[PDB]
């Protein structure tokens, strides 16, 4: 019963916490027997530069120790692998009564690369970064006690230190970037280079005006995933053009790994941050091309989801749509025409709900003006996890379904639209 | 920020001590001291870990950033070879474990320019300064909250300064 | 390069090159009498 | 060797030194054997006695 | 006795921390505070004050020795390389004088041949780790015993440790 790990298919890093040391006394500095009254204090001063790192990997070729180590320099920008100057020491003054023993062991910071495709790992190296000691103090055994003959422990890793699971994505190295010298102000038209040439690939831009934007990619071909360059826009920064900070960490905003993927992203963005996008190796020599829009209109409802495009609604009956489930709190939308003529009479009677996560779902019933598009709320507090609720709603009108999940059950989430009628 | 009070140019502005960088935080090391003793964590500003860290823009290169703030603010060139020191020390309870981490804290410079009272251009310097180190006591398997660990953003932990001066050509 | 070809230094009084000796110094008044509470040193720095 | 295995991992040296030493290895012998008087004559353009 | 409870084959232990050897009491010095001051004495274990002790025996010399410590046990060979600093603090009571001197200790590790449930061949390495201070409060003239200055056989300050691995032909 293990849980599930809500992560868009790439390249993680994840600090898995501090003050890691091998068993058998292999990371012991030493033992201090400080008397009575007395202070006692075993000290790195550093006088060499020389750290030692760990590092295991499932995969050599791929994850090697230099692909972990630079992955790491993109993640939390670590340079000082094989070296360290800074200082620690450890002071400890017994207590009048009696004597006291301290034991400095060497520790380590606990990295771990993992490359999550689909709900699974399938490639995780483990790097050791040589931290600042551990200190532990103990009574002085009576001399005798018992000396009792013990056989060695397998070699690990033993923590002592506090509970720690901080994940960074990471841009993928082999993935070309391409970039978006001029801030995108309210309408754009990236055409894709023939160069990358149908293999996936980042766009890396800014935006000039901070809002809502629609993205997409030509008949909502292929799905797009959009990260945001985390601490990007900081430190230097011109205004109506892209200054790349060169940040490999990605936050993950919204997006979905299948590129035969109806779908379009409306999402937040910032003037003073980047964003990459990512876009899957395409199967086709067609020529396709990224469209940014500012949505002042109803589009806005729909931050930050990636909206899904229906087309095989066309009979009555059970339609199931397998779909990456997003985190709690984030959202995912679909958009889904009701099979049938339009003449404002006919109406048929939608069952909505999905298989294993829970969410609140919102209906909009789509009608689209001169404007763009119009949302009308009709339907809100919904409920989705095994609903058995229904609603009529119009035979050849557009509606889209916004879901926020609330509990995280199963990897993928399954929405069921179920029509009669 | 935009539209600040300021006539058209170039601006050399020291944002104040005490920066810490994002994601950097742990990456120099964390000490775990556990029942009564005291643990001294400490770094001497030296040579490679002085080397400051450069953002630059179009208009403001490297060379133009350097001599510019050195003109009006503290000479780090100079200062930066003459060994600083600095140093924690924090005590842990009885019968209970402590962890402490560090990270350099950095001198904040941009050049900005302005025009028509809005800034259009920002480059960053960032100065090794001194450090700061954080501390928090845990029991076996207790959450720690990820602001404790993580930072987002570059921030400052003390008060912001903008200490401006025009650039003259 | 002339510059930077510095002829080579000769290592530390005694016979080395390796590293200095260390050294302690300041102190916390007091209750705990922090008396090894200090900061340490490489007692030379530039014995080269 | 002796800076390689030495002078590096000594964090009690200035810069001043060790970079420059650095700089200085960075050079092979057979640089230094190769290097004469011909090389900056065609580049400097310079006529010499040959 | 020399009867221990394993099953025949070499063995590599690991008897623990804390071991001073015999005759090397005050090959260091001592520090003679008195009224109240505080003497505080410190060193620093660096390769040649770091050189481990070899006690081989016929089947096992030192090559083999070394690569079986360091295989299971800490690798000392390159963590000797690395200065390590310690110091100790005591305090004089008012008009008395104290004593203080200071010795090495280190790590005792033992390759062991059993058979027939007895150890019949031993072979003991020591490994520097740190250091030991023992004071005494002393007035002139006053006789002082010879167990205070002269150590017969070499003795664990601490608790000993019996840490056995099989070693594999
Ligand atoms: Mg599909
Ligand atoms: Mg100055």
């Amino acid at each position: 019963t293990q849980r599930v790990l809500p992560y868009s298919n790439g390249l993680y890093v994840i600090n898995k916490g501090d003050g890691y040391i091998r068993t058998n006394d292999k990371d012991l500095i030493g033992t201090l027997l400080i008397e009575a009254g007395s202070s006692g204090s075993i000290i790195q001063p550093r006088l060499r530069n020389t750290t030692r790192p760990l590092f295991t990997t499932s995969n050599d070729t791929k994850f090697s120790q230099q692909y972990t180590e630079e992955r790491l320099k993109d993640a939390f920008n670590v340079q000082l692998f094989n070296t360290s100057t800074s200082l620690f020491k450890f002071v400890e003054e017994a207590p009048s009564d009696k004597n006291i023993c301290i034991k400095a062991y060497n520790t380590y910071e606990k990295y771990e690369l993992i490359d999550y495709q689909n709900g699974s790992i399938v490639n995780k190296a483990e790097y050791y970064l040589p931290s600042l000691g551990y200190c532990e103090v103990t009574n002085a055994p009576s001399p005798e006690s018992e000396v009792v003959k013990m056989q060695v422990a397998e070699d690990g890793f033993i923590q002592n230190g506090p509970e720690e699971e901080i994940v960074v994505g990471v841009i993928d190295p082999s993935e070309n970037i391409q970039e978006i010298n001029t801030a995108i102000s309210d309408n754009y038209t990236y055409n894709i280079p023939g160069i990358v040439n149908n293999n996936p690939f980042y766009i890396l831009f800014t935006v000039n005006t901070t809002g809502i934007y629609k993205i997409n990619a030509q008949n909502n071909l292929p799905s797009l995933k959009i990260y945001e360059a985390i601490g990007s826009g900081n430190r230097n920064f011109q205004s109506g053009n892209l200054c790349d900070d060169d940040i490999k960490a990605i936050n993950y905003i919204t997006g979905f790994d299948s590129p035969n993927a109806k779908s379009y992203l409306v999402v937040l963005l910032n003037k003073d941050k980047n964003y990459y996008i990512r876009v899957p190796q395409t199967s086709s020599n067609i020529e396709n091309q990224i469209q940014f829009k500012r949505e002042e209109g109803d589009l806005r409802n729909l931050m930050n989801s990636s909206v899904n495009i229906i087309d095989n609604l066309n009979s009555t009956g059970a339609h199931y749509y397998t779909r990456q489930s997003p985190d709690v709190h984030d959202y995912i939308s679909y958009e889904f025409t009701i099979p049938g003529n339009f003449n404002n009479k006919d109406t048929s009677n939608i069952r909505l709900y999905t298989s294993y996560n829970q969410g609140i779902g919102t209906l909009f019933r789509v009608t689209e003006t001169i404007d763009g598009y119009n949302l009308i709320n009709i339907q809100q507090n919904l409920h989705l996890l095994n609903n058995t609720n229904s609603i009529r709603l119009l035979n050849g009108a557009i509606y889209i379904l916004k879901v926020e999940v609330t509990e995280l059950n199963n990897y993928n989430i399954r929405l069921h639209i179920d029509i009669t009628n | 920020s935009d539209t600040i009070d300021l006539a058209d140019g170039n601006y050399v502005v020291r944002r104040g001590d005490g920066w810490i960088l994002s994601r950097q935080n742990q990456i120099l090391g964390g000490s775990v001291i556990s029942n009564g003793s005291t643990g001294i964590v400490g770094d001497l500003r030296v040579n490679d870990n002085a080397i400051p860290y450069y953002y630059p823009t179009p208009s403001f290169n490297e060379e133009y950033i350097k001599n510019n703030i050195q003109t009006v603010f503290t000479n780090f060139t100079e200062a930066n070879q003459i060994p600083i020191g600095f140093e924690f020390s924090k005590t842990a309870p009885s019968n209970k474990n402590l962890y402490m981490y560090l990270q350099y804290t950095y001198i904040r410079y941009e050049i900005i320019k302005v025009l028509q009272h809005e800034i259009i251009e920002r480059a960053v310097l960032y100065v090794p300064s001194l450090g700061y180190v954080k501390s928090i006591e845990f029991n076996p398997g207790e959450k720690i909250n990820k602001d404790f660990y993580f930072l987002t953003n570059d921030k400052c932990i003390l008060n912001e300064q903008f200490l401006y001066k025009k650039i003259l050509e | 390069l002339i510059s930077t070809a510095i002829p080579f230094p000769y290592g530390y009084i005694g016979g080395g090159y390796y590293a200095p000796n260390m050294i302690t110094f300041g102190s916390a008044p007091k209750k705990k009498l922090n008396s090894l509470i200090s900061s340490t040193i490489p007692f030379p720095y530039a014995g080269y | 060797n002796i800076y390689e295995t030495e002078i590096e991992g000594n964090n009690a040296i200035g810069n001043d030194i060790k970079l420059r030493l650095k700089q200085k290895f960075r050079i092979n012998i057979n640089d230094i054997w190769e290097l004469n008087l011909n090389y900056f004559s065609k580049e400097f353009s310079i006529m010499m006695p040959d």
